[PDB]
């Protein structure tokens, strides 16, 4: 969970400040991964 | 907005009341005005819309559980807070499919002290009307069988029923609000005269007084009373006549006298039934003291006992008592057969 | 004033012990409460030889005591809102959410007027789900080409029909009437709609306020009923609840020879309704006559017999169809719901006794329905049990 | 023969995903000890796709919509037996969707009509079987079915009662007081039913 979810928000959030989709990815893997893992997703 | 509305599920109570203590840096305290500003008229948007699928809000069904501590804080009357938590207890109760609005009369109406509390409630029936129906009949139905049961202890009994009894002696005084509102309150507590009645009877004197004022009050219904109906209620009505003479003298008797006038008024077997069981109680064993009527062994017998009996026995069960007293003021008498003859007449 | 001239007059203040100024003081204490008026309590209050034979603290105790009687109450009633114009959506928000709460035709027209406006159109109709018109009228008020006519329409028909439902009668009269004069401008169809809905919603005024009262309808409103059951126009929209109203409503008010000869032929044989409230008056007002009141009694139960009856053996109440009558029973029942005269559902009652005792009760008129009767295993004896249960249970309901 | 077990086996995997959700270590330390019996069970009943789904990780409220607006709007009785008949079929293929039609039909448990108010009482004792917590929910309408006047009411309200005081236990006092105090005046005879009710009170709380 950890540092794998903290790189995808990160990637997530550097191609969003890039804009000024990959967001809509992101939200979907963090959804998927957050099955076991959605504690350490929310401390993230 | 969008997320608050269609995101929370489970904390939604809790970061509503957070919300709006923060609502009660200025900035941010506008900011957070305007957010529910904006959350209300997004629930408004999305409750009353597409009419045919069924809208779901994930925020209204967490606050569906929430509803008793909702009305309690909309009744504190917190400033400005009064106003976006009643307007979201008439979203909730629209939203619900089962319609929770009834439930939510029924606490404002159990909860409420003041007549403002009660202008609260008359507020939402008038802000729900225009969309539900028949809600005063199932709010009456749901507080009085939790009224009968266990739950709603008797102070918030004696609240409920004096509340309803504001309500139908202003629905009576026929200004221009009453025909505005629409409620029909008399009609609606009539319909419910035969759990009304049991109240009368009830063993704490507020809860018993407040009923006997609603009962004073209340219409009766339009066609008439049901025999055993009318029977309950001369018989709850008459002993409560004369408990609260016995307890509050001839000052605390006004309502069930109203009552009985209004019961002997209603047909001539109310009328005979009426005056028979008053007079039969006011004549029976018990109340007629209201209106001046007339109502170790072994061990000190070896003590008290040179060596011969002596006498030969004991005639009957020994000696007889100390023989009956009584006492009363002979003005609490006359007054109190003035209340009752008073009634009679 | 004379009680009070004479208290003061025999009293004779501070000439007299404690013990007659007491019983004074207590008579006049009663005498107050006994009264029922507050002018009169007050007036009594007033008085010179009251002040001064009671202390301050009890008289002021009394005479709250005597206030708190019937207490004065105000209550707001208008509907909580929060108007913040700080963009244009929330003005929108702020002005839908006065439509929704409004029931006066010209507020809601000012809004209507306003919201079109300040939008492109918006199709206003929808913004409450709760507005519920029949699909029936739905399928025409829609097919109006102007917006703004279309959603003031279609918002007043529903706002009527749910102030009748709630029994707000008169905002229903003010928004019929709004709509129907709306309508009368453009169609006649509507119109026609409108006029049919005002006679239901007279109908229902009239069994509310005048109705359990006794006083008989104003002799305009039974002409519109018979000519709405006469009107006979084909290209119109119609609920049939209104044609069972005023088949009901002809029947409380004893207009059975209207009903048992009046009415046209081809109203028996297209509206059902029509056909029981001819069956149900000619059998109510010949029951004197033996011959007359046997053959409508028995052509009577003919037709009840057969709504009870269900093809094939099935529980009618399980399907609500395969009916062998000309109504469904539930339609039966309830059409019944609507009738209060005694006389009438006396004859039901009587009716469904004796059906119930073929397959023992006693009613007064059952002695003219026939006793045997052809397709006896036909009924369904459970359905009439509920039936009459339910019966007797509303019958109880109109006089207990 | 697993199909026969299709319930036992759903019920048993939402408890390992409720298992693995609130406390992971333990449960993995588990499935690592047996992680041959469910690779053996899993490759045997591969269709088992929840069992596979826990392999490869190592709604509701709106279908009962037409079915609570039908319930709330019926007035004749055929309408409110066949949307009773239609959650009753389905509600035991799917016994949680009945906590959505508690308040609903709690007000069809006093109804006067026979058919509908038995079956409804049989509806709201099977979802406070499922859900022992809301049974509480249900005392004002159970005591006022108890106290009402029509006697059709208190005579299935006595028949359900053993059952209802079994799953109450903290107002089964006041619940059985108001049961003697209406076979007391009221003529029925609840003796049996308070006795059983009574008994199986007893043989938990205080035997």
């Amino acid at each position: 969970p950890g540092t794998i979810i903290s790189r995808v928000l990160s990637c997530g959030l550097k191609d969003f400040c890039v804009h000024g989709k990959i967001a809509s990815v992101v939200g979907i893997l963090g959804h998927l991964a957050s099955r076991h893992g959605d504690s350490i997703r929310r401390e993230l | 907005v969008h997320l608050v509305s269609q995101a929370s599920g489970a904390g939604a109570y809790r970061l509503l009341q957070f919300l709006v203590d923060t609502a009660m840096p200025d900035t941010v305290r506008e900011a957070c005005d305007r957010l529910i500003q904006l959350l209300l008229l997004h629930l408004q948007k999305l409750v009353h819309h597409r009419g045919p699928p069924p809208r779901l809000v994930p925020f209204l069904d967490a606050l569906k559980n929430h509803v008793g501590e909702l009305c309690g804080e909309t009744l504190r009357l917190e400033r400005k807070r009064f106003l976006w938590q009643h307007q979201l207890l008439g979203l909730l109760s629209v939203y619900t499919r089962p319609s929770c609005g009834p439930e939510a009369l029924g606490h404002l109406l159990s909860r409420a002290r003041s007549p403002e509390e009660l202008s609260l409630a008359t507020q939402l029936y008038a802000g729900l009307v225009v969309s539900l129906s028949g809600l005063l009949p199932l709010a009456f139905r749901s507080c009085l069988a939790r009224v009968h049961a266990g739950t709603l202890q008797p102070p918030f009994t004696a609240r409920f029923l004096r509340n309803l009894a504001l309500l139908v002696g202003w629905e009576q005084q026929g200004g221009e609000g009453p025909a505005a509102l629409g409620a029909h309150f008399g009609e609606s507590a009539s319909a419910h005269l035969s759990d009304l009645a049991p109240l009368l009877l009830h063993p704490e004197e507020e809860v018993a007084e407040a009923a006997a004022s609603l009962l004073a009050i209340c219409p009766f219904p339009s066609e008439a009373l049901s025999p055993s109906q009318l029977l309950g209620l001369v018989r709850a009505g008459v002993h409560r006549f004369f408990a609260s003479l016995r307890l509050h003298g001839p000052p605390g008797v006004a309502s069930a006298c109203q009552l009985l006038t209004r019961l002997s008024q209603t047909s001539p077997a109310g009328l005979k039934a009426v005056l028979q069981l008053l007079v039969e109680g006011a004549l029976h064993r018990g109340n007629t003291e209201l209106f001046g009527g007339q109502v170790a062994s072994l061990l000190d017998t070896n003590r008290r006992h040179i060596w011969s009996v002596f006498h030969a026995g004991v005639i009957g069960r020994g000696l007889k008592p100390p023989k009956f007293v009584q006492s009363r003021n002979q003005q609490e008498v006359i007054y109190n057969t003035q209340s009752l003859l008073s009634l009679l007449v | 004033d004379f009680l009070l001239e004479v208290c003061s007059r025999s009293v004779n203040l501070e000439k007299a012990s404690e013990s007659l100024k007491g019983n004074m003081a207590a008579f006049l204490k009663n005498v107050c409460l006994g009264l029922e008026d507050l002018q009169y309590v007050f007036m009594i209050s007033s008085h010179e030889l009251f002040i001064t034979l009671l202390k301050d603290e009890e008289r002021k105790l009394l005479v709250d005591q005597m206030r708190k009687r019937s207490p004065r109450v105000n209550l707001c009633i208008k509907p909580v809102t929060s108007f913040y114009p700080a963009s244009a959506s929330v003005n929108i928000g702020q002005l839908e959410h006065q439509l929704i709460l409004s029931v006066d035709p010209w507020r809601i027209r000012q809004i209507l007027i306003e919201l079109h406006g300040m939008t492109s159109e918006r199709q206003f109709w929808t913004v409450s789900n709760k507005w519920e018109v029949p699909s029936v009228y739905s399928g025409v008020i829609l097919g109006i080409k102007d917006n703004l006519t279309r959603d003031l329409v279609y918002i007043l028909m529903a706002k009527g029909l749910h102030c009748s439902t709630v029994k707000d009668f008169s905002h229903a009269k003010q928004l019929f009437a709004a709509c129907l004069e709306l309508v009368t401008e453009f169609s006649p169809k509507l119109r026609q709609v409108m006029l049919n809905e005002m006679l239901l919603l007279d109908i229902h005024t009239h069994e509310a306020g005048t109705g359990q009262a006794g006083e008989r309808p104003p002799s305009d409103l039974i002409s519109r009923v018979r000519g709405y059951l006469e009107m006979r126009l084909p290209d119109i929209p119609l609920r049939q609840v209104i044609a069972e109203e005023c088949v009901a409503f002809m029947l409380n008010w004893r207009e059975n020879e209207y009903l048992t000869l009046q009415v046209p032929a081809f109203l028996l044989q297209s509206n059902p309704y029509v056909k029981l409230g001819q069956l149900l008056a000619a059998t109510c007002k010949e029951l004197p006559g033996p011959k007359e009141s046997r053959r409508t009694a028995k052509d009577l139960w003919e037709v009840v017999v057969q709504i009870c009856s269900v093809s094939s053996r099935v529980s009618l109440i399980k399907q609500r169809e395969s009916t062998l009558g000309i109504m469904y029973r539930s339609e039966l029942l309830s059409f019944i719901k609507k009738l209060r005269e005694p006389l009438v559902l006396t004859i039901i009652l009587s009716l469904f006794v004796k059906l119930h005792n073929v397959r023992d009760i006693t009613a007064e008129h059952i002695s003219i329905w026939p006793s045997s009767i052809p397709n006896l295993q036909s009924v369904d004896f459970e359905a009439v049990a509920i039936t009459v249960k339910e019966l007797v249970r509303y019958t109880l309901s109109i006089n207990p | 023969s697993s199909r026969h077990l299709a319930a036992f086996i759903n019920k048993f995997v939402q408890f390992i995903h409720k298992y693995i959700t609130y406390n992971a270590p333990a449960a993995i330390s588990f499935l690592q000890k047996h992680a041959d019996p469910l690779h053996d069970l899993s490759f045997d009943n591969s269709d088992l796709v929840m069992l596979k789904s826990l392999l490869a990780g190592l709604l509701t409220a709106a279908e009962m919509a037409p079915y609570m607006k039908r319930l709330s709007r019926g007035q004749t009785v055929e309408d409110l037996l066949e949307v009773l008949s239609d959650i009753d079929e389905m509600s035991r293929r799917r016994p949680e969707i009945l906590s959505f039609f508690s308040t609903n039909l709690q007000r069809l448990m006093s109804s006067a009509e026979e058919c509908c108010r038995n079956l409804a009482f049989s509806l709201a004792l099977r979802s406070m079987q499922n859900s022992p917590s809301i049974a509480a929910a249900f005392l004002p309408t159970f005591m006022y079915c108890l106290g009402s006047q029509d006697f059709e009411v208190v005579q299935t309200a006595l028949r359900n009662l053993p059952e209802y005081a079994l799953l109450c236990q903290e107002h089964a006092a006041v619940l059985l007081h108001r049961a003697f105090l209406v076979g007391m005046y009221g003529q029925m005879d609840p003796s049996a039913q308070i006795s059983e009710a009574l008994r199986i009170l007893h043989m938990e709380a205080v035997m």
